[PDB]
RNA sequence: CUUUAAUGUUUGAUGUUCUAACGUUGACCCGUAAUCCGGGUUGCGGACAGUGUCUGGUGGGUAGUUUGACUGGGGCGGUCUCCUCCUAAAGAGUAACGGAGGAGCACGAAGGUUGGCUAAUCCUGGUCGGACAUCAGGAGGUUAGUGCAAUGGCAUAAGCCAGCUUGACUGCGAGCGUGACGGCGCGAGCAGGUGCGAAAGCAGGUCAUAGUGAUCCGGUGGUUCUGAAUGGAAGGGCCAUC
RNA sequence: AAUUCCUUGUCGGGUAAGUUCCGACCUGCACGAAUGGCGUAAUGAUGGCCAGGCUGUCUCCACCCGAGACUCAGUGAAAUUGAACUCGCUGUGAAGAUGCAGUGUACCCGCGGCAAGACGGAAAGACCCCGUGAACCUUUACUAUAGCUUGACACUGAACA
RNA sequence: GUUUAUUAAAAACACAGCACUGUGCAAACACGAAAGUGGACGUAUACGGUGUGACGCCUGCCCGGUGCCGGAAGGUUAAU
RNA sequence: UGUAACGGGGCUAAACCAUGCACCGAAGCUGCGGCAGCGACGCUUAUGCGUUGUUGGGUAGGGGAGCGUUCUGUAAGCCUG
RNA sequence: AGGACCGAACCGACUAAUGUUGAAAAAUUAGCGGAUGACUUGUGGCUGGGGGUGAAAGGCCAAUCAAACCGGGAGAUAGCU
RNA sequence: UUUUGUAUAAUGGGUCAGCGACUUAUAUUCUGUAGCAAGGUUAACCGAAUAGGGGAGCCGAAGGGAAACCGAGUCUUAACU
RNA sequence: CCAUAGGUUAAUGAGGCGAACCGGGGGAACUGAAACAUCUAAGUACCCCGAGGAAAAGAAAUCAACCGAGAUUCCCCCAG
């Protein structure tokens, strides 16, 4: 049978040209007064998955 | 993704975006594809019966990538400047 | 014959401080070369002073320590190169 | 955790604001200060209002 | 208009009686050769009761399950996150139910800037006034102070007074530090607009290091980004935030 | 005390001597009045103590009678078992040795006996811990629920106040 | 008298008796999706449950907690 | 349990201290012969051939190359009273 | 007369010894309790598994019971050997 | 076999013979190999039929952005040195 | 009272068995979630009823998207 695709990291990942990740930080959707700005912007672009994580990725998403 | 039970890295991380449905019937044309069609002129049934695009589509740009060497009549889509530049200098003739 | 305990069992994360370039060693602009709690080294030239008293170099060149002052405090500073 | 947490609306129209803390305890008259707004790109004086 | 009566219906509430629903594990007759049942007469009850759907309470009567780990064996006791010092062997890091202490905030000024200032303690003299208030001089030289634990800093003061103020700005960020990762941290400089200062300049919170909580779900404001025939809308997305 | 930890409480009786027994005291760790209190004749294959009789229970065993055991003839198992050319000691060593080291001792093989060792045989320890195992049971653990109960609507109507 | 057939025969269970409490008869209760049946072809001097356990002398104080019973003025409160 | 605190016998050195020359002593090193791996270099590679160094203990585990078995094709072939 | 007495049948099972690869998957021997009663026994019937029954030991329900047996889900699952 | 570690007095095996445990299916990725190559490839099905047809489709040659959209650029931002 | 219920004759048919497939009425749990209750397992196993050589469904109060298609069933894609 097919592989079924792990729905949550495919709402979570998205594949970028050469093979890597997107994905959105964490920590940047409540507390958000006591947090200084320059985290926040730090927070608000996407980020590349790192290498040590990228195998579970994969694993979750097989269909790319 | 189980990390033991460490919380996996597609729960620690939020979910984001939402999915438009314009652009699964949306789609792209190199310019090498417009000599695939037959009379010189390319539309969306054009690009169909030169099965290029896909029977749902409804929409589709044409973009600098490749090259043409004929004049082609484009008609009822979008053209990027690369390739209006490259579709004029090849002699065609970009319309709606 | 059960009993006891232990009042003292806390302890905090180390801080990794120290001096993460040393002298005659070449850095970029922006490159942190001591991370410290007080001013136990002071900024000298081409060297600005965090506000976690953090020395960084303003520009590019080789670290040098050295002694000025009248109370012998230790600087830092940028060498061109 | 008496501080409680309030929101400095711009008096420039728009809904942008701040997010800050204060004692309504010992400071019961309402906050005001002149700070930025990003979509007027002016500083404006922004007034107290409830976190919600 | 205000204030209530008349007549009547729209009608609810509690009685009052009734019979025709319904009940009869009352009597009698027939099916019948039958203590079931059904039909019939009659009597009693009577819209009660009782059943169906919905609903609130009760409900170990029954059922499915949960009831943490470390641990000089287990339980009991204590502990579980964060900060500081020692252990830690002169870079970083480094364990034990090892030795000792703190935090789960505060501040619209206790922030920014400009200007100015410099302690603790003791000695002598001196109204109430005393070991110790305030005042003047002298020694001393930070033994003081730092909103709070400890350590490292602090006189160019980061300590203390006063004036003006809101940079406790928004978008970014070369380059590094630190982590397995999630993440956390420092940051010159750039664009815009601002405050103090004559000006050079400083300011993207506080002398620094604790003062914290992922995701999901949901709420509020903004934004046509999307909008399942089309126009809107709902809902979703993004930004801020709870 | 079927309850008393301290406790073999103290005193008395009984015995040469009595942590038990019986009777008192009360200082009841932590009795107590229908999850009954205190008595109580009779009963009990009931529990504790004492005495008389009796006796191999014993001091301390002796002999005898029979059934086996032993020998012959016939039939003929079993558990167990890595392989065996299967000694002692002191030491060593996965920390208690037939098997290692050193040394001592010992011709080869049976039969009747004993049971000190082979950490002997039997039963994947029941104790203990663990497992994000199971079962049953409990309850003011959680979530449900049968059942009981409340009311609304329906079956369900007519009059009068 | 009874009991752990196969390590426990007892001080354990039962017992006659006592008390509390429910039950008015289509009884309560119990087995049954229900019809029905037992109770009982009985009718409160009866039946069920609970505790105690011949007999003798007795059974003292507490209703605050938890239950149960009774109340119906007020507060709160479901579907509708 | 049996000497039982040099391994024993035994030793007045066959003990200790100092110095010296010998020798024994390992699967170490060297010699001779043989196999394989990986690198050099050159050939003129037939894609492997001299020389050349060096390497070759190994569990979990990773990589490479093989033996043998049954069956199908080759096979109405070959072997076999 | 008697849930009276002694004591065989009969019912039971208090003590000891044997036996424990037994004669026997609970028995024999010597003693023991009840023995006109809440007795015992024959035949047939009824109650069914979260159920029965129980003078109540979690006892018994075909040598099996803190939920029988048989078949099926089913190759349950087993971070354990 | 399990172990830091077993002659271990830790496990298992009386012996022999026979059987006895990393498979299969479909997806996916990587390596090798072979075919074509900016293209490659068909599935169902037809077909007397392992041919040929069939290019529904799939993957790739373009990405960025949540998205509209833009496009060798794009996003962020009023705008980026 | 008629009547009806009921009774009796007569005719026709059914009943029961059987492998799988089919439609329907009921309907688990172990397990997985590294616990578990929502969820899963799974409308699975199982029980019951009925039918045929096949059954079921079936001739649009259907899709579509302003172009159009034209009953039902089955296979490959769409697409994990
Ligand atoms: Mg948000
Ligand atoms: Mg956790
Ligand atoms: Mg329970
Ligand atoms: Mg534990
Ligand atoms: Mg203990
Ligand atoms: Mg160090
Ligand atoms: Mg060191
Ligand atoms: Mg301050
Ligand atoms: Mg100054
Ligand atoms: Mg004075
Ligand atoms: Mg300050
Ligand atoms: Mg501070
Ligand atoms: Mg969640
Ligand atoms: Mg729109
Ligand atoms: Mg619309
Ligand atoms: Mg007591
Ligand atoms: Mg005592
Ligand atoms: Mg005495
Ligand atoms: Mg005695
Ligand atoms: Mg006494
Ligand atoms: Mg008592
Ligand atoms: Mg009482
Ligand atoms: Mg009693
Ligand atoms: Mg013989
Ligand atoms: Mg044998
Ligand atoms: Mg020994
Ligand atoms: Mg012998
Ligand atoms: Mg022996
Ligand atoms: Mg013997
Ligand atoms: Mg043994
Ligand atoms: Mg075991
Ligand atoms: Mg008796
Ligand atoms: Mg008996
Ligand atoms: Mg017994
Ligand atoms: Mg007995
Ligand atoms: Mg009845
Ligand atoms: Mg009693
Ligand atoms: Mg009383
Ligand atoms: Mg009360
Ligand atoms: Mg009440
Ligand atoms: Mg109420
Ligand atoms: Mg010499
Ligand atoms: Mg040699
Ligand atoms: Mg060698
Ligand atoms: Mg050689
Ligand atoms: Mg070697
Ligand atoms: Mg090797
Ligand atoms: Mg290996
Ligand atoms: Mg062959
Ligand atoms: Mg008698
Ligand atoms: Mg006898
Ligand atoms: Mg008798
Ligand atoms: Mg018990
Ligand atoms: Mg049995
Ligand atoms: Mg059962
Ligand atoms: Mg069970
Ligand atoms: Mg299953
Ligand atoms: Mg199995
Ligand atoms: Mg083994
Ligand atoms: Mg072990
Ligand atoms: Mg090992
Ligand atoms: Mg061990
Ligand atoms: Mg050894
Ligand atoms: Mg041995
Ligand atoms: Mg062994
Ligand atoms: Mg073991
Ligand atoms: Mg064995
Ligand atoms: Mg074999
Ligand atoms: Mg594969
Ligand atoms: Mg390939
Ligand atoms: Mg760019
Ligand atoms: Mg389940
Ligand atoms: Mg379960
Ligand atoms: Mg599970
Ligand atoms: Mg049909
Ligand atoms: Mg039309």
């Amino acid at each position: 049978p097919k592989i079924k695709t792990v729905r949550g990291a495919a709402k979570r990942f998205k594949k970028t040209g050469k093979g890597g990740f997107k994905h959105k930080h964490a920590n940047l959707r409540h507390i958000l007064t006591k947090k200084a700005t320059k985290r926040k912007r730090h927070l608000r672009p996407k980020a590349m998955v790192s290498k040590g994580d990228l195998g579970l990725v994969i694993a979750c998403l097989p269909y790319a | 993704g189980f990390e033991g039970g460490q919380m996996p890295l597609y729960r620690r991380l939020p979910k984001f975006g939402f999915t438009s449905r314009k652009a699964a019937i949306t789609a792209e044309i190199r310019l090498s594809d417009l000599a695939k069609v037959e009379g010189g002129v390319v539309d969306l049934n054009t690009l169909k019966a030169a099965n290029i695009i896909g029977i749902q589509i409804e929409f589709a740009k044409v973009i600098l990538a490749g090259e043409v060497t004929t004049p082609v009549t484009v008609r009822g889509l979008r053209v990027t400047k690369g390739a209006r530049a490259a579709i004029e200098a090849a002699g065609g003739k970009i319309e709606e | 014959k059960a009993g006891g305990s232990t009042r003292n069992g806390r302890d905090s994360e180390a801080k990794r401080l120290g001096v993460k370039r040393f002298g005659g060693e070449s850095v970029l602009a922006g490159s942190i070369i001591v991370r410290q709690r007080g001013t136990k080294f002071h900024a000298g030239a081409n060297v600005g002073c965090g506000r976690d008293h953090t020395l960084f170099a303003k520009a590019d060149g080789k670290v040098k320590f050295e002694v000025k002052g009248p109370k012998n405090r230790k600087f830092i500073s940028i060498e061109a190169e | 955790g008496i501080r409680e947490k309030i929101k400095l609306v711009s008096s420039a129209g728009t809904g942008h604001f701040y997010t800050t803390t204060k004692n309504k305890r010992t400071k019961p008259e309402k906050l005001e200060l002149k700070k930025f707004d990003p979509v007027v790109r002016q500083h404006v004086i922004y007034k107290e209002a409830k976190i919600k």
